[PDB]
């Protein structure tokens, strides 16, 4: 701490880089004071969207250029603002810190530390809102992003670069399913970024406590908007989450984004809208909130190698960038005709719908297939899963088809009830256990045991047992396949024999 | 002193004007002499051209334009510490029972920040309560935050007063008791309750009932959170009891039309979300003390899609969610074991029996809601041989998740009970492993542990 | 845990710049207050006038 | 407020005033016809609910001062529009309007001391650089402003004061 | 030079102060300098006094008060001919494929009116598709419509991307591609879909992505259909492409809310059924040429009854409906072939041959759904001996109905097949004639043409 | 706070005299044109449910009369109808 | 850690004393862009202890 | 709801009841005093007990049992009791 000799010559080396001289700017004064909106009366050259500097380190967005007035949402506590005080407009545009550095560290939306483990060592500056990659620049998503659910990597994969909607109502693990998503890629070199609009506090220090019990949270940057911020800070924290994921992205790197309720930036939003008089609509939503979200959204891409080159000017070739976003909302009673929910659900790829009635029954996720879609499919996966899957995809269908008649069962027809006890015998092996992500040897494994008929026989109330040793079965006496699947993902009939003999060994030599 | 004057005056809240070098800030408190009184604004809006929109705290009636009114130059400010503790206070901090001046060494102005996400705790040490369902379902901790979201005539506030008898009786902190808009005749009623007891000594209690203008209930909740606030910064812990938190919001409803603002989803102020949340963020432990609260949360015409109990939801930890159409069957504690849910309830922390026995609850008596429409239409006969198990296992269940209670005593004679978790999970697994399957259902409703039921039967 | 600690350096080797920050722009201050002078006022203004 | 409600009529009666090249004679009448607005009494009336020309009548009564047609005109077409409480907002209008036609600006000087006269002939001339209009200085004094000085010249300031300096290098720190 | 100065800015509404004498006409153009960039506005109102209320087309972030306007006596205007193929346009007409200026002869304004009654030309010449579902069961003719229904994920994008690749390789007619609201994602799988299979160079593309201000989307439609009466001008038959209606709608809805008009029925616009008249109704067969459309309608939540696709049924001609139910079984293309209908299929116009043929297809599968319930309760040998023959013909029918597609050709894998109209009733007459009933099930999945069928029944 | 299509040009005419009687009562002029609706200042003798006869040879039918203005829907394309006509 | 980064958190205040002071002078300095042999060094001195 | 949530009871008077000339219709199981029997005299407390619990549950029994009945005598004398009563 006789590191006060560099404090000193820090605050020298401050005081050195001060350009003393002056510089013309265009003033303001505040003429009105509410619920976190002022009136400025004044500034003839105010941009919309511009930042306007207030007395204090303190900033407000002008939003409305009317004829005599604008009207600027203040970015803070606005209580202590008094009409009369005087305003300055700056050139500037909402610009956020970003790079490399921020991962593991936990930010508020204008990129202030609040984990409080000191300042920040970040890569330089990136403006807040901007315009996505070109149809030109594109490139057509062809990786998988391994969640490490059964349930999601076979029927409704995701891929590099896609936008997969996380939809259902209230407590049915919406929040769960994303983390599980971010906790997987802990090795998969994909960097994730969790932003929490409008969340308590306290959870979202439970969910760093998970991530850090967990290894992920070193991979992970945490934007949060906790829910007593103001509304300013609320709407604008999914823009501060997607420009710290291009930064990654425009550089040649993978990177996953989890915008946590959108249905709370909409609510913000609206807030700022009616605050400032602009006409509503139905629901009292504000009319452009499709393009609010629309252009959100949009941002989320994979970009070929040539933009690549052509932004790190030369530095990084032939790799393609991409930036995958999980945004959330939530449904009141299974309600999908909402203005928001018709809304993401109309910009994005794909859905993947959660169930409250099946999240009691005991499915757990309570993914919904026959609802769910994936609009990139089979093109994302790898291709022993996209093989395997399919006949999940098919006996489930029957089993939705023929369920009707689960309440006269006894009354059915054995060459039907085969099919109506096979479906019940996948249903029950796609539930899975919390913090329990698999590899997509495990995955593949699992779902080809239920596939070739070996689950024919073992008793319902049995599979998970069933599930669990042959995991453990195959991870000690079989471990160089696992490898191999896992570092590649191929099918051949060499593979399927190698598999076909474990099952064999296994449903003789092992109990569960 | 003066240096205002009054002119408007719209039901509750009041448009003042001041020289334009002298306007107060906002949430600062106004005075004005309403005849032989005196009367108490917050103010909430700065228009221009020096005027002011505020709020009235007391009844509005009696103004008229042109008063003069005095700036106090500083919020509200309310008692706070060890001699609050056992006395009576109005939203405005003066004393309301007929006893002296609060002798306190100090004040807090009733608007604060939040703690920062620096300064939060986390703990999982469970705490138990008498109550069969709540701590089988929806277990809650130590410092976190409970609610209970019900309909009207339901059961929240005398879950609420067992939860203070069982809890704060036998917990040595202090506590708090914030009555926001709810009736006059409860809040009596507990006040002697805790002073023939001999325990009102540990409890300070806040009073805005339904009776008073809509600033008073507006304003109270804030003044229960700031006494709270600062026993929790002494490094004590505090248990904070709010009698109806919906009432805030619904006082927020009744005044926002007046301040100018354009109404919302379904008439509710815009500001609803922040509103809310600005309040429940400072309901929190941290690292220097903690809270642990009870809130009740009426969700109006029993829709629980509402805004206002689906904007509540979010900020609490444990939910316990009563229901109309399980109380019409006498079955009190009314509580919905498939909306009820916590934080909580997880195999790290609950270990595996207790986790897996509610799992398991919960799947039975799912089971059954899906054989209700079939039921209904054909007959109880038309089912499976193993779905009429079912179906007569969760009928059993339903009974065995009631209670008698001790504060209940008054309206049903039956003396209450206290039902220790390992008595309960194990009368829960076994009437789900079917070992109680020779025993009528009737023998199951309003009994403490599995052995009085086993009793019961006997007796018919 | 190590990590923590460097955190707590860093943390209270941020404070303690702010504090001393605030000191000098208050000294500073003080002395402007005394030093100020009809001659480098001037001065001031012919800059402010060159500048502009 | 009503800024935004005086612009029309203040633009009109500009442009009539310039086709009459009375300018400086308007300016005047609406200063009288502003005032009158301001009486205890006459406010009064002006809120009480009587219709448009019966209000215009004990309007006009009141000014002698106004030239028969133009101002009464006027004030008839603004009591049509129940908008006579505009007047002390059309006045500030018009004085703009006639400052921007006649390229004449006024400019603040805020200092710590009164300047040396040579001073204020540089600091006219260069504003007269940066803006084209023929430039009034009203130089005022505060101590606040330790030392340097302000220019605040409409709503674009510069910002020479130590007092600006000592913070906007604290923000730095 | 610029005459007009801009006055106010609120979100993407910008209006705009002029000289009374030079106020632009209504659907004028105007533009203006948005720093380094061109941005234009289009008039959307004429109000008060040489004011004019304003719709910006591209971001409208940056824009100060009092920005210098010009304006552009024309509307929109856009270029056209033979230079637009193998170009992506936005909607004012300037490429966003990097391969330089488009090389223009000609620029048309997007705005005209409709042909008269008095020109058209009913002509039931049937369009030959080459996929067997829609040409037998949804036959329609040149200068029609035709309305893809179903919810996400059905194949409504990928069924078009087909219908152009066979219409522009065995047919070589000119396409024009009006993308409204186009995820750029698949925008782009279009591009290198339609470059790949060498169809590009015959079809002209236009995109209005979703990230756009809502004037960019609703615009673009028009941009599109003024492309296609270009070449209609020149007596070609095109066929334009639209690939949603449904976000049509929704730029009309966000355009009508931010002009403040007062909404309607589900907060659609005034306007909605002029808006939907004033695009479908240029799209008509003249005699000097025609114009076909088909047009993808997403129905949201499986309704079929909220404004936008209730009201788009009147205009069309033909309907195709997907089903997800039907995909999710792998029979793609996911018609469905009892609710999909056409006003074309009567024996005047379609022959008695082909009449016969849909009708015996429907007859087949409408007795099959009848017996699949019988099946499921009694097991399939309750059946008499021609209840399981129809139940194995209404199967290989079904089967049959399904089609590798050149575009899906990266999806499976396997080569795409293009089947003419004689050889889909060859085929489904003789299979419920029974000339292969000797053929297994799988044998008809996938093939193509019935030789196929039969060729493949061998190996299997 | 609105304007009520009171604005430069017209509250000059009224400056020049006040009781514009010197203007037929026949004849107006367009003074706003929006989604196929116009404002017509003048023509006090206009009469509910009237024709009012544009210039291209095309009607409107007046169905608002107001205090200061008539509102009239066109009866064909209206997009190339002008303020001041 | 905590109690051994208490201790030299104390011995960094006193040593900083010193050094604020000369970057009051340095802030003076520049923001008037002239040095100055200020007199009354009391005033200086006398923030210097009494805050720290 | 707004006033069952101001009021310290309610009366539910139904109508199915009410037609079927058990008047007054009073449906014992929603109908609740809040106050509960410190309003009554000590004789009318004595006897009444918990009846009204009584007559809700013979009224959901009587739900079950009309088309069949099991337990039939105890239910038997229950259902009589409760009938008589009512
Ligand atoms: N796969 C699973 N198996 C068992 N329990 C689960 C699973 N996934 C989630 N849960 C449980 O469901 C509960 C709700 O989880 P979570 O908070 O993620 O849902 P949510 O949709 O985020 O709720 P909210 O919308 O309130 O945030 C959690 O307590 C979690 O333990
Ligand atoms: N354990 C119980 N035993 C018997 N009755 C109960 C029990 N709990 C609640 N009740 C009934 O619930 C009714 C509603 O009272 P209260 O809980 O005050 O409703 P609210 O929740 O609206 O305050 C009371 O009249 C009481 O009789
Ligand atoms: N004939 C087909 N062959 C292969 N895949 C198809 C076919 N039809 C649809 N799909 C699949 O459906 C998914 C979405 O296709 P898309 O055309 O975008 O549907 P929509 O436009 O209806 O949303 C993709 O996975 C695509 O592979
Ligand atoms: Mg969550
Ligand atoms: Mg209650
Ligand atoms: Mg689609």
């Amino acid at each position: 701490q006789l590191n006060s000799t560099e404090i000193s010559e820090l605050i020298k080396q401050r005081i050195a880089q001060f350009n003393v001289v002056s510089e013309a700017h265009n003033e303001g004064t505040i003429v009105s004071v509410s619920d976190g909106v002022i009136r400025i009366h004044g500034l003839a050259d105010a941009m919309q969207g511009e930042m306007i500097s207030l007395p204090g380190n303190r900033y407000a967005i002008a939003l409305n250029l009317e004829r005599d007035s604008v009207g600027a949402v203040v970015m803070g506590p606005y209580a202590d603002l008094a009409e009369g005080m005087k305003v300055k407009a700056t050139g500037r545009i909402l610009e956020v810190p970003v790079g490399r550095g921020l991962l593991g560290r936990v930010v508020n939306t204008l990129g202030a530390p609040i984990d409080g483990k000191g300042p920040l060592d970040h890569d330089g500056f990136s403006a807040v809102e901007a315009i996505a990659p070109g149809v030109i620049e594109r490139q057509s998503v062809d990786q998988p992003v391994q969640t490490g659910y059964k349930a999601v990597d076979s029927m409704i994969p995701i891929g590099r670069g896609q936008r997969e909607l996380i939809i259902g109502d209230r407590q049915t693990g919406k929040t769960a399913l994303a983390i599980d998503a971010i906790i997987n890629q802990r090795d998969s070199g994909i960097k994730a970024i969790y932003v929490a609009i409008g969340q308590k506090a306290s959870t979202i220090s439970n969910v760093v406590r998970k991530l850090e019990e967990h290894g992920a949270l070193a991979n992970t940057i945490v934007v949060v908007a906790t829910a007593s911020e103001s509304a300013a800070l609320q709407y604008l924290a999914p823009y501060a989450g997607a420009a710290m994921g291009e930064y990654f992205r425009d550089r040649g790197e993978d990177a996953l984004i989890i915008y946590d309720d959108l249905s709370k930036q909409a609510v913000a939003y609206r807030q700022i809208s009616l605050l400032l008089r602009r006409p509503p609509g139905r629901e009292a939503f504000p009319g452009d909130v499709f393009y609010l979200h629309s252009r959100l959204l949009e941002r989320a891409a994979r970009v070929n190698a040539e933009y690549v080159e052509a932004f790190t000017k030369g530095e990084v070739k032939g790799k393609t960038g991409s930036l995958t976003a999980l945004p959330i909302i939530e449904t009141q009673a299974g309600d999908v005709s909402a203005f928001v929910p018709t809304n993401v659900i109309s910009i994005t790829d794909g859905q993947i719908f959660l169930e409250t009635n099946l999240f009691n029954a005991g499915i757990r996720p309570a993914v919904n297939p026959g609802i769910s879609v994936s609009r990139v499919g089979g093109a994302a996966q790898t291709k022993i899963m996209k093989k395997l899957s399919g006949g999940i995809r098919t006996a489930l269908a029957q089993y939705r088809e023929l369920a009707a008649f689960s309440q006269f069962a006894s009354d059915l027809d054995d060459a039907t009830r085969k099919q109506l006890d096979h479906g019940q015998k996948v249903t029950e092996l796609l539930k899975q256990k919390q913090y329990a992500p698999m590899s997509v040897a495990q995955q593949s494994l699992v779902l080809f045991a239920a596939e070739r008929g070996y689950l024919a026989d073992v008793e319902l109330s049995k599979i998970g047992s069933f599930e669990a040793a042959l995991l453990a079965y195959v991870d000690r006496d079989h471990a160089p396949l696992m490898q191999e699947i896992n570092q590649t993902g191929g099918y051949n009939d060499e593979i399927e024999g190698k598999l076909k003999g474990i099952l064999d060994s296994f449903k003789a030599t092992q109990s569960w | 002193m003066a240096t205002g004057k009054i002119v408007q005056v719209i039901g509750a809240v009041v448009d003042v004007e001041f020289p334009q070098d002298a306007v107060p800030r906002v949430y600062d408190a106004l005075e004005v002499q309403n005849g032989n009184e005196r009367l108490v604004l917050e103010v909430q809006q700065q228009l221009g051209g020096g005027i002011v929109r505020t709020i009235a705290m007391g009844s509005s009636d009696g103004l008229r334009r042109g008063l003069d009114v005095k700036d106090l130059e500083h919020p509200i400010e309310v008692p706070v510490g060890k001699a609050t503790l056992g006395r009576i206070m109005n939203v405005l901090g003066e004393p309301v029972d007929m006893k002296g001046e609060i002798g306190e060494e100090e004040r807090w102005a009733i608007h604060r920040a939040a703690p920062s996400y620096e300064e939060l705790s986390n703990s999982q040490e469970l705490l138990e309560t008498g109550i069969k369902v709540i701590d089988l379902m929806a277990p809650f901790a130590k410092g976190g935050k409970v609610g209970l979201f019900g309909g009207a005539g339901v059961g929240k506030t005398v879950n609420m007063m067992e939860l203070i008898r069982n809890i704060a009786i036998e917990h040595s902190g202090y506590s708090v008791f914030a009555g926001v808009g709810e009736r006059t005749r409860e809040g009596n009623d507990f006040y002697h309750e805790m002073t023939d007891s001999n325990v009102i000594d540990k409890v300070s209690l806040v009073y805005g009932q339904m009776n008073e203008p809509p600033g008073n209930r507006l304003r109270v909740a804030l003044t229960g959170l700031t006494m709270a606030e600062k026993f929790r910064d002494e490094g004590r812990d505090v248990l904070l009891f709010v009698d109806n938190i919906y009432r805030y919001t619904l006082a927020g409803t009744e005044v926002s039309a007046l301040l100018g603002r354009m109404p919302s989803a379904v008439g509710y102020q815009p500001t609803l979300a922040e509103e809310m949340g600005v309040l429940q963020e400072r309901i929190t432990s941290t690292k220097t003390g903690s809270i642990t609260s009870v809130q009740a949360v009426y969700v109006p015409a029993d829709d629980l899609t509402d805004p206002s109990p689906a904007t509540t939801f979010a900020h609490l930890d444990a939910t316990v969610v009563l229901s109309r159409q399980i109380a019409s069957l006498g079955i009190y504690p009314a509580v919905d074991p498939l909306d009820s849910t916590s934080r909580q309830l997880d195999p790290l922390v609950v270990g595996q029996e207790h986790y897996d026995t509610a799992r398991g609850v919960q799947s039975i008596l799912q089971r059954y809601q899906e054989l209700k429409d079939i039921i209904a239409i054909l007959g109880m006969d038309e089912l499976s041989e193993e779905d009429k198990l079912v179906v007569a296992r969760a009928r059993k269940i339903q009974r065995f998740l009631s209670q008698p209670f001790f504060v209940a005593e008054v309206f049903t004679g039956s003396p209450g009970k206290y039902v220790s978790l390992k008595d309960t999970i194990r009368g829960f697994k076994g009437i789900m492993e079917g070992e109680y399957d020779h025993l009528p259902e009737q023998a199951f409703y309003m009994v403490g542990s599995i052995e009085e039921a086993v009793e019961k039967a006997k007796k018919l | 845990a190590q990590a923590e600690i460097e955190a707590e350096r860093k943390r209270a080797r941020e404070e303690l710049r702010k504090q001393v920050a605030i000191l000098a722009v208050a000294g500073a201050e003080k002395i402007i207050e005394r030093s100020v002078d009809e001659a480098a006022n001037s001065d001031i203004v012919d800059k402010l006038v060159a500048e502009l | 407020e009503f800024i935004t409600v005086a612009r029309p009529y203040a633009k009109a009666a500009f442009d009539f005033a310039v086709e009459h090249q009375s300018v400086e004679r308007w300016q005047d009448m609406l200063a009288f016809a502003a005032e009158v607005t301001k009486n205890e009494q006459m406010a009064e009336l002006l809120s009480g609910a009587l219709a448009p020309e019966t209000l215009a009548e004990s309007f006009i009564a009141v000014a002698g001062e106004q030239l028969d047609e133009n101002g009464q005109n006027l004030i008839r077409v603004m009591a049509e529009n129940g908008r006579l409480n505009a007047l002390p907002d059309v006045l500030e209008q018009f004085i703009h309007l006639r400052a921007v036609s006649e390229a004449t600006a006024e400019v603040d000087v805020i200092s710590a001391a009164a300047l040396s006269e040579q001073q204020l002939a540089k600091i006219s001339a260069a504003m007269e650089k940066r803006l084209s209009r023929k430039v009034k200085l009203n130089a005022k004094i505060d101590k606040s402003v330790m030392a340097g000085v302000i220019i605040r010249a409409g709503d674009m300031v510069i910002d020479g004061s130590v007092r600006g300096r000592l913070e906007r290098l604290a923000d730095v720190l």
